[PDB]
């Protein structure tokens, strides 16, 4: 199937640039035009510009020409888009969408964006707690969860029992605390089982922080 | 540059319901016009192109029409798995443009939640801080008052909450509320309760622990 994978997010200070990429498979790579497109919070989706990857031709909106340099690399079916002079306005996502084919001007496939932070402040792995079941109410339901405390950039991702535990699972968005760090719970409710292991799989990206917690009551 | 107006910014309606929503060019753009879903954390999706054709996966539920500079984006029942921003976006001249997307949520019946109170861990006492969580969960409207009591005593300031985004089966919503206090804050009391009050509630619910 047509796959579009994007490089991970990313802390930057402001004056620094960062390339972010995105490799193309299931199809003949220079035969769609590769966009890269923006969504800064606030502001929208917005087209910062293309390539057709066969000839390397960009076309840029006029707004982001100054900031954004995008390439392609044929051998390695990889777009590239380059954020120069970075500034706190660049925090944003940043997608990678492929153009249809000729009687298909829309963006058919699209990557999974990279959060592209910008600050000074240092990427920081969370920690994790258990926020383990009551010993009481034991109607059937009962709640369990994690604390992924202090951590930055933003995102952070939590599965339970390896992804196998989908079911009345809720992952908080995460809040900003005033000391600058992120934090959100992980929960799932269950019919007071425990008899079940349940383990928080949590994944911090941006400091290549992996950490497995079992919540026992 | 073409500038794309969606109408309404957000809207509510029940599951069956028709939703309806607009998209107008500042220019003729003939019929090269798409429109994307985009549900929170995740990519949008093209749903429709040219106007009115369907991409792959799209259930014809979702319906497109429209010429020149006016164009209508149709969900024919409204599903629980339809809660997502909806964008036109125009590919007619460079620079392609985007509206600023429609946020379509579901009405449904008053649900209370369900209440849960978490103490700090061991782990974390032995860091120098102390998180006590509450979990609201599973409950519609959005709306809900959670209280932190210390020692039968009120508490501000010292809280944060968060709300998931409406849920993609039973479309509600759920809620955390943590209570930050420093180890030393935390040790002094004994007394921890989280009251809450909501429209599915018949009296405030209080879940509390003994530190």
């Amino acid at each position: 199937q047509v796959q579009l994978v994007q490089s991970g997010a990313e802390v930057k200070k402001p004056g620094s640039s960062v390339k972010v990429s995105c490799k193309a498979s299931g199809y003949t790579f220079s035969d769609y035009v590769i966009n890269w497109v923006r969504q800064a919070p606030g502001q929208g989706l917005e087209w910062m510009g293309e390539i057709y990857p066969g000839s390397g031709t960009n076309y840029y909106n006029e707004k982001f020409k100054a900031k954004a340099t995008i390439t392609a690399d044929k051998s390695t079916s990889t777009a590239y888009m380059e954020l120069s002079s970075l500034r706190s306005e660049d925090t944003a996502v940043y997608y990678c969408a492929r153009r249809g084919r000729y009687g298909l001007y829309a963006m058919d496939y699209w990557g999974q964006g990279t959060t592209v932070t910008v600050s000074s402040a240092s990427t920081k792995g969370p920690s994790v707690f258990p926020l383990a079941p009551s010993s009481k109410s034991t109607g059937g339901t009962a709640a369990l969860g994690c604390l992924v405390k202090d951590y930055f950039p933003e995102p952070v991702t939590v599965s339970w029992n390896s992804g196998a535990l989908t079911g009345g699972v809720h992952t908080f968005p995460a809040v900003l605390q005033s000391s600058g760090l992120y934090s959100l719970s992980s929960v799932v409710t269950v019919p007071s089982s425990s008899t079940q292991t349940y383990i928080c799989n949590v994944n911090h990206k941006p400091s290549n922080t992996k950490v497995d917690k079992r919540v026992e009551p | 540059d073409i500038q794309m107006t969606q109408s309404p910014s957000s809207l509510s309606a029940s599951v069956g319901d028709r939703v309806t929503i607009t998209c107008r060019a500042s220019q003729d753009i003939s019929n090269y016009l798409n429109w994307y879903q985009q549900k929170p954390g995740k990519a949008p999706k093209l749903l429709i192109y040219y106007t009115s054709r369907l991409h792959s996966g799209v259930p014809s539920r979702f319906s497109g029409s429209g010429s020149g500079t006016d164009f209508t984006f149709t969900i024919s029942s409204l599903q629980p798995e339809d809660i997502a921003t909806y964008f036109c976006q125009q590919g007619n001249t460079r620079p392609w443009t985007f509206g600023g997307g429609t946020k379509v949520e579901i009405k449904r019946t008053v649900a209370a939640p369900s209440v849960f109170i978490f103490p700090p861990s061991d782990e974390q006492l032995k860091s120098g801080t102390a998180s006590v969580v509450c979990l609201l969960n599973n409950f519609y409207p959005r709306e809900a008052k959670v209280q932190w009591k210390v020692d039968n005593a009120l508490q501000s300031g010292n809280s944060q909450e968060s709300v998931t985004e409406q849920d993609s089966k039973d479309s509600t919503y759920s809620l955390s509320s943590t209570l930050t206090l420093s180890k030393a804050d935390y040790e002094k009391h004994k007394v921890y309760a989280c009251e809450v009050t909501h429209q599915g509630l018949s009296s405030p619910v209080t879940k509390s622990f003994n530190r």
